[PDB]
RNA sequence: AGUUACUAAGGGCUUAUGGUGGAUGCCUUGGCACUAAUAGGCGAUGAAGGACGUGUUAACCUGCGAUAAGCUUC
RNA sequence: GUGUAGUGGCGAGCGAAAGCGGAACAGGCCAAACUUAUCAUUAGAUAGGGGUUGUAGGGCUUGCAAUGUGGACUUGAAAACGAUAGAAGAAGCUGUUGGAAAGCAGCGCGCAAAAGGGUGAUAGCCCCGUAUUUGAAAUUGUUUUCAUACCUAGCGAGAUCCCUGAGUAGCUCGGAAAACGUUAUUUUGAGUGAAUCUGCCCAGACCAUUGGGUAAGCCUAAAUACUAAUUAGUGACCGAUAGCGAAACAGUACCGUGAGGGAAAGGUGAAAAGAACCCAGAGAUGGGAGUGAAAUAGAUUCUGAAACCAUAUGCCUACAACGUGUCAGAGCACAUUAAUGUGUGAUGGCGUGCGUUUUGAAGUAUGAGCCGGCGAGUUAUGAUAGCAAGCGUUAGUUAACCAGGAGAUGGGGAGCUGUAGCGAAAGCGAGUUUUAAAAGAGCGUUUGUUUGUUAUUAUAGACCCGAAACGGGUUGAGCUAGUC
RNA sequence: AGGGGUGAAAUUCCAAUCGAAAUCCGUGAUAGCUGGUUCUCGUCGAAAUAGCUUUAAGGCUAGCGUGAGAUCACAAAUAAG
RNA sequence: UUGUGGUAGACGAGCGUUGUAUUGGAGUUGAAGUCAAAGCGUGAGCAUUGGUGGAUCCAAUACAAGUGAGAAUGCCGGCA
RNA sequence: AAAUCCAGGUACGGGUGAAGACACCCGUUAGGCGCAACGGGACGGAAAGACCCCGUGAAGCUUUACUGUAGCUUAAUAUUG
């Protein structure tokens, strides 16, 4: 879960199938609990807040 | 997306084939003809659970009146002996295997004249 | 959750396939009976059509419009009641506006309405207003400009 | 689906669901009648709770 | 009177085998529906569509057209 | 907006125009006063300029202010994007099973490419190819830039001097689009027939008043509907009685003179290694042998189920009145989805098929030869009710559309439901209508909304199969009849 | 050449069928009437009555089922007086 | 305690089929199918093994249906 | 080679019953299986019937049945004094 889905991971991780890379505002409730694992950048934690 | 019913259709029909066995002719070929045979025998069954023991205590109480006409006695003073005294509980089937084993139905008379 | 035991809270109802079951589940055709124009395709007669009497609606007289071509010169209602538990004061076009109470791209006449005493004082500002709400808002000190 | 014209002319909704209708006789061809039942049809009317299931489901 | 060796011309039941008949299951050189674009006509310099013909390779299909399963340029 | 205003044997049924939200958004050109040339300028005709309209404008005569800006627009060049062939493009061994390893186990490696496909079984590294980088002699499409063009320009002062679209509009009788079944509006078959803009009509008859735009000439991209075709891809679409009728040498064979109708028929194997050769028979052929992991892999060529036809193990029947079985039941044969075993059933007890429609069916009521396959209650939109959830006490809520994996979701409050009703309406309002009467009576005396599913239903062929017919277009005189 | 032809004229023929040809389309024409409508176990369980009807094989409402909700002794049945 | 005859119907409760989304598992040590077998079932169904087959299926949860054949004087193919 | 065919191993009398029974109940009689003739039945085979009656069905024809219209006729009007 990046916020400015920079090349490091846009050129890469484009290979494995397990695992992949999705912009804050394109990620489903599915696609959410499909993972069984997760990693967020911490910048987005408080727009998130803001939201509900 | 086009659905066939391949596996169960066959499973079902010889089921229903091997539930009957034993018929005459083109009895046990066709499925149609097999569970109209099944039907058939299944209500004959469903009567006979019944009939049959109708006939059973009926042949019981044939064949005690005989060894009891033999002893010289009515079935019916028997059971009036056996039930206004000497109160005993008694299967009318009891005691024909009584008479195929002697003296025992014989003390039972010897008794009941009391 | 995972996507391997989702399952609600027991809402999952019964649906009537009408082309399976000789003598099983439901009938062999349901809500149809036998010898039957409401069995036969293409039934299910119209609603108003009782076949054989005269309809109802052909039986009766008709209410006229004594205004051809209108329904009538609408003007937005605000009644007292409501607007009390709601807070606001000083109410114009732009109060209602606030709210989502009003349209905000179009305007309509505003009348006020309604009979109950206010403990806030308020200030209103309409086009038409009602002997009953006059001294609702008169017992509580407020005041209404007859706007045109 | 398409609610009638003939149904909707004659028939005016009413809070908590009912209709309101005027009785038939009354502004025809009705000398034969007494005063009574001339005043006693001017007044409005309602229909049957097997009537208004009629009518429900076409309005 | 009767129990009763031998009986089956033939047939009946169960089981197993062989043939007939291609249901079922696998996949498929293909079908349909759309998405994204392009493109939305050809034609008196002879169209589309055809007939006829062209072989070391008959016959069929295909391509081609008295230069006939094709020729020339880049 | 809305299933609204209405329209209609006021039945069926039909159904807007406003406004708003949006997709995109450019307006220009002739004729008509005057004016220039040539028409013996009696020309009325051919051309020249100007003028292109109502916040009325143009024409006549004088004044400045500027070469402004735009194109839907003539031709050259440039730039970039591409398109029609392309190229380059990483990474593995050992062992077991097995005919065959590519699987399975041990240790590896690359990955912007673990999208796909084939390779002797189920390959990230065996191969083609896939990401990415990149390539064009010629034919071309697109946009941008310059110049060549074409056309194109603002504000005034006098003054009712002239001009602003003729069989033109309305009018009368009959016809058509408008939601209207012909009414304002538009059109026209027949007659009738004005105004010079100061005037003409419009606001569902009509006049007056009020405001609006100027009718009787022309052109115009933009959002829009479609897909035979090219290119790529995708599909909770078919997998050979299905799906295009045609997975194929199908619009073929065939049917009928014609128009037209019209099928069915794919699978050897890893690779033909397709059976050398021997035997029996004039021969197909079969049996051996041979190849192959396997001839139930043999050219009738994946598997071959059931009806069907025979064979054999065991048992049973030739004094037998039977919807053919059911429950006991003797002998015999055996020994088993290990079970108080199965198969056969000389005898006794009992005896009327299956769906259908019918008051009532074993029927002298019908439907079925059997087996196998296919073969009938859905979807779109709207309604009502039930079940369950989100949401909230001035609510709930999105439609189209834009943003994106031909994804939810975000943006999108337009509108709708309920928040006060009564009355036909004016109108009034916790009251309203009838009312002489606030009497009496009727209706109010606030008490929710979008969803997922289910049941019925309104329009669409609307559970399935089945007519004699109607209308429109075609093809038949060769048979026969008539005529030449 | 078909809401046509021909007819010494019988409703005769018009490609074996002619009271109006065949063929294609509208046309999945309409069909109150035929027939058929396939998985399975559970709970309850009716009618063939009235009225109306160019209605008599049909269609509605009521009576007569079923499911959900309400009615607490005033309600409805079973007894006697 | 009442119970548990029953069409059309009303209502409730469930199996099974194909494919899809996680989720594991099985598979040349022989899966699907198929036949046979003296099993498990309150029901559609579910199993275990043996011969044939040489490539994909099974399980726990939901989702979506051209979804479940005895008649239709039916249709195809084959055979009395 | 065929129509048909719910399968069937397919006797009779009396009575019976959807009203005339190969099967129902009661008695009777009859070895299994072919052959060749004969039609008694199996309301046999052949066609959802053309001595009907319902369809608020079709088709064709008829007249003082309705509404039309081709065509015929008369008038006004335009071409047209």
């Amino acid at each position: 879960v990046v916020n400015t889905l920079n090349t490091n991971l846009e050129q890469s991780t484009s290979n494995i199938k397990n695992v992949q890379v999705k912009h804050l505002d394109k990620v489903s409730v599915r696609d959410l609990m499909l993972a069984n694992a997760l990693l967020v950048e911490k910048e987005v934690l408080k727009a998130l807040e803001g939201k509900f | 997306m086009r659905i066939k019913g391949g596996k169960q259709t066959r499973v079902r029909r010889k089921k229903w084939l091997k539930q009957a066995s034993g018929s005459f002719g083109t009895r046990h070929a066709s499925y149609k003809v097999a569970k109209q045979t099944v039907i058939q025998a299944a209500k004959y069954a469903y009567r006979d659970r019944r009939n049959k023991k109708r006939d059973f205590r009926s042949l019981w109480i044939l064949r005690l009146n005989a060894a009891l006409r033999e002893q010289g006695m009515t079935y019916s003073v028997f059971i009036n002996l056996l039930k206004k005294h000497n109160i005993e509980i008694n299967r009318k089937v009891l005691s024909e295997l009584a008479i195929k084993e002697p003296s025992k139905f014989n003390l039972i008379v010897q008794k009941v004249k009391s | 959750l995972n996507q391997l035991k989702s399952v609600p809270k027991a809402r999952n109802h019964k649906t009537k396939t009408l082309g399976r079951g000789h003598g099983s589940g439901l009938g062999k055709t349901s809500g149809r009976g036998q010898k039957g124009q409401k069995a036969r395709k293409s039934g299910l007669t119209r609603p108003g059509f009782e076949g054989g009497q005269t309809p109802l609606y052909r039986r009766l007289p008709k209410f006229g419009n004594a205004r051809k071509g209108f329904l009538k010169q609408e003007w937005v209602v605000l009644n007292l009641n409501k607007i009390a538990k709601l807070k606001l004061d000083k109410i114009n076009r732009a109060s209602l506006i606030e709210k989502q109470v009003i349209s905000a791209k179009s305007q309509l006449p505003i009348k006020l309405i309604g009979h109950t005493k206010l403990e806030k004082p308020l200030h209103f500002e309409v086009h038409k207003v009602s002997k009953q709400a006059l001294k609702a808002v008169e017992n509580a000190n407020g005041s209404v400009k007859l706007l045109e | 689906m398409k609610v009638k014209s003939a149904a909707k002319k004659r028939f005016k909704l009413t809070k908590s669901g009912q209709i309101k209708r005027k009785h038939a006789y009354t502004s025809h061809l009705a000398p034969h009648k007494t005063t009574k039942q001339k005043r006693h049809l001017r007044k409005q009317g309602t229909v049957s709770a097997s009537d208004f299931k009629r009518i429900g489901n076409l309005i």
